[PDB]
């Protein structure tokens, strides 16, 4: 599913483990003019295997490479080809690997998971109540929780929902919180010092809030 | 510790000349119900008030409509100082003068028909260069004060001269049109409508906050539901109502374009939209745009639609621009879009219930002379599932049902129409009636 | 208090030379069924016409078809003057021509195939300058009355000596055709075309009101069926 930390753990991977990473933004390839699209997609690896060992990240396959009944079109297609050019004509003792993000298999050219390029497939499925507390915890942590702010409440009745859902949830409740004192800062007319922020709760009533806003 | 500055907030009370306190507040800064209040705001700008006495309105905020807060150069969540003025003296000469652009039509006496009836028995507190509006003859009448006899600022009671003198006069620069659309045109959805401001408040009004703070405004707004139920309106109200910047992307009006020229545009849309941040980037009719890609079979028709995504991504947080987006179903657009990264957030402008409906139909009379016979309670609560497009031709139809009566009468005259011709044509029930066959 | 004026509106009687008000309106310029009335209007325009009572007839408006209001320069609800006319005189002579582009194909002598049956046994009243339209020999032929001997305006009674001579006369520039397609060439759906109308109504024949007003009209209609 979508917004469910794909983009995230991969930057994660190569930040943590010092990799080398070049992006690939699917939609922002295919916004290209024809040709420039694939000159791209070739400089994006031939730079790659210059820096590495590298991560190259393709976010949001399924844009570049979907099943062919779905690539009505020549140079729709001429660039899927493209992609699996590169994908082969990567060595294994380039050591660098390419991860792909993508909404389901379905989605995809079956080509890719041929056992010579895409053979390893991992599902990022959603999380379960121990998960999402944890990942609230993860954007929490920059911020005055007041004492009433019972996280393991809110992440055990938020059923089924990614890492993005839980992600704004919080920066919503703390936007509600700040709209608060925000209301008696404007009274001040002053911006703002850290020192005014470091005494900024945010509340269990904040949250509730924040839960009424649906995704 | 600063207790006579207030928050500027909505009018309940739509009279111009009155503006609304918590009952707390008012025993706070020691006001009577009725007292003549003078607020200060931005610009070294003065507006002189009546006060009252509102229970639901919250101690910390000041209740007041357009009228009011254009003269004091405000848009709704601003800070006023608000101090007592019983040394206000009732008026003997005021100088009021028509802006250019509400008169071009109308013709007659608007000193008959539109300033009389409007200070009648109001004992209205005015100032020196303040604006009004007048609502009759089927339009609205905006006039500003040149100079009154008590200077700057006085009463008028019956007693006061009111001098029409000559010349429509031009609009200048930073004031205004009372015409021009804002949330007291909105009708029906007030949840909605609140959503949305408080998404869109900070980043817009307090723009400066988020280069402070780590934390991200909503990038980007999608508003669901049928057609012409508000959605090119509300939009259009928010950003004349926040004072942002607004761009407007009208769906079809890109697709017409050659292709690439399509993009050329979509770009220069958003370019511009970051120059005169902070800004609303508005995208009329989505699904002209990004329908789901089983649709798209095209090339170009697909190249455009990553198009946007490239923007709707290259749309910084920190650029503080947001993008609403107006569609007629979800299942209408490309799914990519909701992405939690650009259209995150998603808003149900529904239909109208009755009251909602009754609101609207308010809405749309408030320049005509009804009947009292009118019963809009009655049209609403029959009217069951019609959209504010729906309801608001509905009076537009039964308008020109009368207009054709009374014009039968005029034919005869064979007279082209003076506003007071206007002012005395009523708008009845059975007028009303009539356009529900429709 | 201005009586004589009246709106125009629909011929409920097709025929040319009949035009009519309601019962009380003829008893309000105190006009008798069957009398000779004079109608002015627009472009210093002038027709002669015959009066009668229609029930239906609303008292503000005169029913009348388009062979007339062609005459008086107007179009559907417009406004046009009528007062009385009994010192109309018999006719001698009426020098009637056809206009050209009604009688491109047809042969033959036009005095004995339309203008004979037409004027027999009516004591119609024309006037100098008319335009009236003939329906035979599976077509319609126009005429212009160019000269009369009581001039400007007379009476057809038998009597009458109608000179049919010489040549077809071209159109003139703001002499619409009769041939031209109307409401009279329009049946079966009344309602519809009247919701038609007042809808186009305002905006196509009083256009400067909706500058002068908020209010808006249709901008688009359109057809089902
Ligand atoms: N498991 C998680 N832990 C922490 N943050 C998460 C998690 N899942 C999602 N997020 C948040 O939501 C966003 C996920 O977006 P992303 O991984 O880019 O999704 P996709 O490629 O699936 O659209 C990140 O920006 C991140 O802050
Ligand atoms: N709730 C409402 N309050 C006031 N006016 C409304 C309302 N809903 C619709 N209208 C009227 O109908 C029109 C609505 O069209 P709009 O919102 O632009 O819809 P869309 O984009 O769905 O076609 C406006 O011009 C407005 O005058």
């Amino acid at each position: 599913p979508p917004g469910t930390g794909k983009t995230l753990i991969a930057r994660a991977v190569a930040n943590e483990t010092g990799a080398f990473f070049f992006l690939i933004n699917g939609p922002e390839i295919m916004s290209k003019l024809a040709g420039e699209s694939e000159s791209n997609l070739r400089k994006a690896f031939e730079e790659a295997e210059k820096n590495a060992p590298a991560i190259i990240f393709i976010d949001e396959l399924d844009a570049i490479a979907p099943k062919r009944e779905k690539t009505h079109g020549e140079v729709e297609r001429r660039i899927v080809s493209q992609l699996l050019t590169l994908m082969d004509g990567l060595k294994q003792r380039a050591h660098v690997i390419v991860m792909a993000a993508t909404n389901r298999p379905n989605s995809i050219d079956p080509a890719l998971r041929r056992f010579g390029r895409f053979d390893r497939e991992v599902d990022i499925g959603i999380p379960d109540a121990t998960g999402r507390l944890e990942i609230l915890q993860i954007h929490t942590k920059n911020m005055k929780l007041a004492d009433d702010v019972d996280l393991e409440q809110v992440a055990n009745e938020t059923h089924g929902h990614v890492g993005a859902d839980l992600a704004a949830l919080c920066s919503e409740a703390a936007l509600q919180a700040i709209r608060k004192k925000m209301d008696l800062i404007d009274l001040e007319d002053e911006t703002i010092d850290a020192e005014v922020m470091n005494s900024l709760a945010v509340t269990m009533d904040d949250f509730r809030w924040a839960l009424s806003q649906s995704n | 510790n600063r207790p006579n500055r207030l928050i500027v907030d909505e009018a309940i009370n739509e009279d111009n000349s009155v503006v609304s306190l918590s009952q707390p507040k008012m025993d706070e800064l020691q006001l009577f119900r009725g007292d003549t209040v003078l607020l200060k705001g931005k610009k070294r700008r003065e507006a002189v008030c009546i006060v009252l006495s509102d229970d639901t309105c919250s101690d910390e905020k000041i209740r007041m409509n357009r009228v009011v807060r254009n003269n004091l150069r405000v848009r709704l969540g601003d800070v006023i100082s608000i101090q007592p003025c019983p040394d206000v003296k009732y008026g003997k000469r005021i100088h009021v003068l028509p802006i250019d652009d509400t008169v071009e039509g109308i013709t007659g006496n608007l000193f008959e028909v539109y300033l009389k009836p409007y200070f009648l028995e109001a004992y209205r507190p005015i100032r020196k260069g303040d604006i009004f509006l007048v609502r009759g003859g089927m339009r609205a009448v905006e006039f500003k004060v040149v100079e009154t006899d008590p200077s700057p600022y006085c009463i008028v009671a019956p007693d006061t001269v009111i001098h029409c003198e000559g010349e429509p006069i031009k609009r200048e620069d930073e004031e205004e049109s009372l015409n021009e659309v804002g949330y007291d045109d909105i009708g029906g959805c007030r949840k909605q409508l609140a959503q949305i401001k408080e998404m869109v408040e900070l980043p817009l009004r307090h723009p400066a906050l988020f280069k402070a703070i780590g934390v991200k405004p909503p990038r980007g707004i999608l508003l669901y539901g049928p057609p012409g139920t508000g959605k090119t309106l509300i939009a259009r109200a928010v950003a004349n109502e926040t004072g942002a910047f607004f761009f407007l992307i009208n769906g079809p009006e890109i697709m017409s374009k050659l292709a690439g020229e399509s993009e050329s545009n979509l770009r220069k849309a958003f370019e511009e939209a970051e120059k005169n941040a902070p800004a609303i980037i508005f995208i009329d009719e989505l699904d002209a745009i990004a329908p789901k890609r089983e649709k798209t079979h095209g090339e170009v028709e697909r190249r455009i639609v990553s198009q946007l995504l490239t923007l709707m991504d290259g749309l910084k947080q920190r650029a503080h621009v947001i993008v609403m987006a107006a569609t007629n179903r979800p299942n209408s657009i490309d799914p990519a879009l909701r992405r939690f990264g650009r259209f995150d957030r998603e808003v149900d402008i529904g239909i109208p219930d009755a009251t909602g409906r009754l609101e609207i139909l308010q809405i749309h009379t408030k320049n005509m002379k009804l009947a009292d016979d009118v019963d809009l309670e009655q049209v609403a609560n029959e009217t069951h599932g019609h959209v504010g497009a729906d309801l608001a031709a509905l009076c537009s139809e039964a308008a020109l049902q009368a207009i054709r009566k009374k014009m039968d009468l005029i034919d005869l005259e064979d007279e082209t129409i003076d506003a007071e011709v206007m002012n005395s044509l009523a708008v009845t029930m059975d007028d009303f009636r009539w356009a529900l066959s429709q």
